[PDB]
């Protein structure tokens, strides 16, 4: 009368919850997945199909989340429900309660550790040995994430599942706010080194073509003959004289002047504020292409 | 030789004894170099002032 | 060119786009799939390197919140392909990633309609969750990871089986006034996802990091692997300094 | 009907004797006179008989710097806090020294690159553009524009200091202060580290070695290739790092730099440190700079 | 030439001299001071020019905190008044550039000069205040204006009873060995102008902040935006575990 | 009644100079250990009873950083002269300070006089060096002899006032903002050392890749006379490839990830080893033998 | 080349011995020992600039706790030596700095072979203890110190009086496979006292501080004095905050 969620359902659910996405929507993203992950819990805990379909209808609403770290919402929610089943506790809205509690700062310090730090070095680490040939590479960088990935969802699934209404107690304002303010400013300096270093919106317009007095280009008409020309040009252009008669300066060279990428903190910033204003992300990624073809029309970019 | 002093566009030197000042920047690019000197060196102040 | 490599290819084509969505086995990777693309037909280290420099080009590559990111899967897979169909195993790894960078076109909005397209899935998981059906929400699932699957095991497919043939989308689908835009809008669709994280978690207490992060970030001194440790050098330092209080 | 209060015209005299804030200016008290210049209607409406007013002067005529048009806050708070001091005893004379003192630092900060470094380039820029075509709109715009910008600057802010004067007070008179301060003297000090680094000119002449480098370490012109693959040969050895000439020279400023680059721009802002702390005129500094800039390069050493 | 002009030219270099230290009208710009000058001389159109390219010249030129800056009003003075001098109205400009730029060993030193002696005036106004009388002060002032305006008022009255190449044939008298000696000693002014503000604030917590700053200033790789930002994170950070700690 | 005047501590001061020389593998430092403590152990003790037993306390193990190691002699001092007067015999206090002190002391002189200090007036004294003037080698030797000699005397004295109070002084207080700032400025320095003064440069080729036309300069359709010099220039400042092949060094992909990644991981592997319990000899052998082997395969 | 200058020169190097175990006076460094050599051997201007260069290169150097540091004292006495030998005084500062770096193995194993041939020097010291023989402590610890100054000492003299049938030798020793394994063998033996004085302080609150230092050591912009300097500046700051909590 206990039913228990015995081990191997509890193992069944984590392999499951491997394909959170697929059902991936713009409407409940992440939603179906979810479902998929609870179902062999909906077909232990609940029988006789009379409560089937509203178990199914109350875990198919909005949750988005980072795929890794979802166990431990996953064992929570398998927690309360297997507790609701035997003692009659129909909330309803505990189970939502917990879902919307974990679904913010979840994500938020999930994204950065993984997408964002551990992403990033492990696939440095083995494109390093992948451009020497060396087929080490890729297979360290799959055994290494693979592992650290279902290690991290059967750890937290098994942990949450253990702490079942003390999740919000056991981690509330201990090595949870330290976890996330480390990950937070971990995210923060490798973000912006990415939105500085990936994010290219490389202006092209010609500021002026000004020309220089017979003091600074290598004036290569009075050069020398032979083997002393290239000898002569190469010193006077390491000693500092212009290469042409023409000094061309450019609204990029202008713009890196005051700090290079410049643009690309603007552009993240009004994207940032867009976003702020409840706009969705697919309008701003059409409207960035929409730009991009403007902007190469009228020759700014 | 030496630049005796330099503007927001250029610089100012002797040839042959003669002055002669020398402009090398566009007056857009002499605007964003005061503009980037003068915000450049805007945290030197905020300071007690005696 | 053998029946089996091409069914492999296929195969793994097929595997990449699942992954591209699940992002969980990294299957999608270049690292991963240019590899297994040329291990199965004949050239593998060839595929090692060029999976090596996109690997290295496709860093910073993370969907975040309905924020996709550019050529997840296909870039990878295609120029994989390409690579093997036109020789020059190591000499044309430059022009298969100056052929991959540019199929953002086929890669972003290709995943995109999908991924749109699996609204009605869902109305129809719920309608058989409505009859307590749970044997046709799984089938449902599945069929949407499969149809994930197929929008890039289709083009690998396409690409497989034309050397040439006729080329229009080498000719009209670039107008050299579209093509050359649509590749440098590209170039900025990963700052849509950088402004949702940074969204997510962003408090008065932590942007002064990013803007060391934005300082320290100048030009061509410093990897990325050694700014992270620079990240996590200092939010331990600025843990354990707070923890003293 | 005894509350002295001070009316729009009042005000609108202090804000146009706010234009002299300077022209009194000195170095040991900078900007005292225009001050006093502004606060003597202040003074003159709301004391009379003449029996204090010398108090009040002196406490009006101590140190005081800060950018010349963001200075019409600190006047609506100093008179909003005057007004209020002559009927309820508030202030001290330690409650408006503070907030002048504070308000001195970050306001000059803040008013210096805006004003100076920011507005009056572009403006500059705008009527030059037309006065290098022999066009009178050029100046007459700069002029108008910038005259239109400062006056309805100070009077703005002026206004605002006085409605919102003993309101501001109890907001720097919390932690909001001390804060100020540090991390202004941080920011500053940080700054004008790289300030000194970059800004300070010191090269020095002086040759030490113009030794003959050993063969193989310098791009011997007379074996290259003749043309077309000459250059070729050229610029991959200086790639690879062989010398362009024979002989190697070595200066003072390259040991200097290898130690670490900056080193004498250091020390000299340490000397003149130490001789403005000795209570030497700046002055003099300045001149005996200029003395031995022509010395150092009459020896040789500059 | 004629006289009304020359009383003219007089107040013109007053209000230019008044105006180099109140910094509110700007009537020491170039861009005013020139035009004014060409205006009430006869040839304006050909002091257009001269206005427009030592503004374009004069930008950030402005004082910071007791370090004064070159040429506020003497030099468009001094340009006009040459230029109006020797004729060539159109074709004479780059010679008055080219004068007008070395006139900082005549104008920065001018200027501090009175900027130093004015204590002595404000010492007489706290005597005088001492008994609360406030004419003395508001005359005080006004004297204190005016003899800062006469500064100016007086070499340009000077220029014009003076023959028209005096300044320019001094100006390239020199030993061309004082040139480079005073470029290399003007370099090195911003150096004391440092040293005061560090002098005015320095404390045992802040100094590792300045060799932070002192290091990080290496060779052409980040810019002063970029170091100031950088400056203003760690001060940020700084106190917030100040407070934290606290 | 012992006095052990000012002179006598002088006298073992000065001798305390000579604390190496007498360097063993087996037993390092230990000799010139005693032979500091001769002198006091000659005014001490009489009728060579004793003598022999003094001697051979301080003829076993000690090993610290020869210039912080004047707290320790001082503080043997200070507890010798007590036990002298009284009885107060321990032959355990002795020891229990040497070691207690030994390693702690060791670990906070190592950074700041040979990775700290030592570096810094090197690199002094070189700058003027590299210039011809005599006054770089004589300000750094002056500098230095002044710091090490102060330091030793002031710490002598310091062990000697305190005396076996010193275990409270040891608990800090100062001892312990010491031991963190010269911890953090050791690790910096060390870090940047390790970065910078270990060469494992690797030098097999990974390929030779013929680039497509349009990366080389192409030295064939150049033009001539100081104009191809120019064209080629502004080729090259553009980005264009010196030559038509392109070769990729193993040590340039290393290099992609971070510099000194060889050096970093020897280092820490150095780090596993000794802690291992494994004499530096071996492993300094050991680092010869395979610096060979890996020229002889081709590796470095 | 008079005798007097042989017997100085001979001097100068028995004290450079000294000083490189004794380790106080620090005239083992080539900043002391070069110029003391030229000093005294004529030419001093060209031998202050080698002594600067070596010293530049011998940083980093030292001896800690039996992980002995390469060419101690070996290196500046034989560069000197055969720079003022060979004549070209300033011009020969590279060919004496390419002579003395490989000298690791001249320089390198015999302190070590004194360092181990010094046992039997204390096993005597004990002895003599074990009978109260004051005198024979010191005489042995002396003999000891002295023994480590000829160790350097004897190959001054045999350099000063060349035996050129060592050119028979001087590639006699097996090339490549021996000089250049041993040359690259010695760049890397500092390792070892750097892993030793690393592990002598290493706390969870000063790893960090190893990875920023690891990481702002990048090419060729920040001297050595500038990071020990950004070092001493973060210490003192990371004091001043543990004080403030
Ligand atoms: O963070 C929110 C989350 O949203 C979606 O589920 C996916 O794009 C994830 O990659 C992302 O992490
Ligand atoms: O910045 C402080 C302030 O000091 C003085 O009053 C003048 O030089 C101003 O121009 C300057 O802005
Ligand atoms: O640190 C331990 C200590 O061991 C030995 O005595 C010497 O190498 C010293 O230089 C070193 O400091």
């Amino acid at each position: 009368e206990k039913i228990e969620l015995s081990k191997r359902d509890r193992l069944r659910v984590a392999w499951r919850s491997t394909f959170i996405q697929g059902s991936w929507n713009y409407e409940r993203m992440q939603n179906g997945g979810w479902a998929f992950s609870m179902i062999p819990a909906i077909k232990k805990l609940y029988k006789t199909k009379e409560d089937r379909s509203s178990a199914l209808k109350r875990h198919l609403e909005f949750f988005n989340t980072h795929p890794y770290i979802a166990s431990p919402i996953l064992g929570v929610t398998l927690a309360l429900e297997e507790e609701r089943a035997n003692g009659a506790e129909v909330d309803d809205v505990a189970i939502q309660g917990v879902k919307v509690g974990m679904m913010g700062p979840l994500a938020g310090v999930g994204d950065p550790v993984f997408w964002f730090t551990i992403r990033p070095m492990l696939g440095a680490l083995g494109a390093s040995l992948a451009l020497s040939g060396n087929i080490l590479g890729p297979i360290l960088f799959f055994v290494a994430w693979n592992v650290i990935r279902w290690g991290f969802m059967w750890y937290t699934q098994e942990f949450g599942y253990k702490a079942g209404s003390k999740i919000t107690d056991d981690l509330s304002g201990g090595l949870l706010q330290d976890i996330t303010k480390g990950a937070s400013i971990l995210g923060m300096f490798v973000l912006a080194a990415l939105v500085q270093r990936w994010v290219n919106i490389q202006f092209a317009p010609i500021i002026s073509k000004v020309k220089l007095d017979e003091g600074a280009y290598i004036d290569w008409s009075h050069l020398p003959q032979g083997a002393q020309g290239i000898k002569t040009a190469l010193q006077q252009q390491q000693a500092g004289l212009a290469l042409s008669e023409i000094k061309v300066t450019t609204l990029q060279n202008n713009l890196d002047n005051l700090i290079p990428g410049l643009a690309a903190v603007a552009l993240t910033f009004l994207c940032m504020w867009l976003l702020k204003k409840k706009i969705s992300p697919i309008i701003i990624i059409l409207g960035l292409f929409v730009v991009g073809i403007v902007g190469h029309l009228i020759g700014l970019l | 030789e030496y630049h005796l002093m330099n503007g927001a566009n250029g610089y100012l030197t002797r040839v042959n004894g003669k002055y002669v000042y020398r402009v090398t920047k566009d007056p857009v690019s002499a605007v964003f170099g005061v503009i980037s000197n003068g915000w450049g060196s805007a945290g030197a102040g905020f300071g007690p002032q005696h | 060119m053998s029946v089996i490599s091409i069914i492999l290819v296929v195969l793994i084509a097929f595997l990449a786009g699942i992954e591209g969505i699940l992002d969980e086995f990294q299957f999608h990777q270049p690292l991963i799939a240019c590899t297994l693309i040329g291990l199965v037909t004949g050239n593998l280290t060839a595929c090692i390197i060029l999976g090596g420099t996109l690997q290295m080009i496709a860093l910073g590559w993370a969907n975040i919140g309905a924020a996709v990111a550019p050529d997840a899967a296909l870039a990878s897979v295609a120029s994989a392909i390409i690579l093997v169909l036109g020789g020059q195993g190591v000499a044309g790894i430059p022009s298969a990633i100056a052929i991959a960078i540019p199929l953002a076109v086929a890669g972003l909005f290709l995943t995109m309609i999908v991924r749109t397209l699996a609204v009605p899935i869902v109305h129809l998981m719920d309608r058989a969750a409505e009859k307590g059906n749970i044997r046709s929400v799984e089938w449902l699932h599945i069929s949407a990871i499969c149809m994930q699957g197929i929008r890039i095991a289709i083009p690998a497919a396409a690409l497989l089986f034309i050397p040439a043939d006729s080329v229009q989308s080498f000719l009209e689908a670039m107008p050299a006034w579209l093509t050359d835009g649509m590749a440098i809008g590209g170039g900025m669709v990963v700052a849509v996802g950088y402004a949702l994280v940074i969204n997510m978690m962003a408090t008065k207490e932590v942007w002064p990091f990013f803007v060391i992060g934005f300082v320290v970030a100048a030009i061509s001194q410093l990897t990325l692997i050694a700014i992270g440790a620079l990240g996590v050098a200092l939010a331990l330092i600025y843990l354990n300094l707070s923890k003293m209080g």
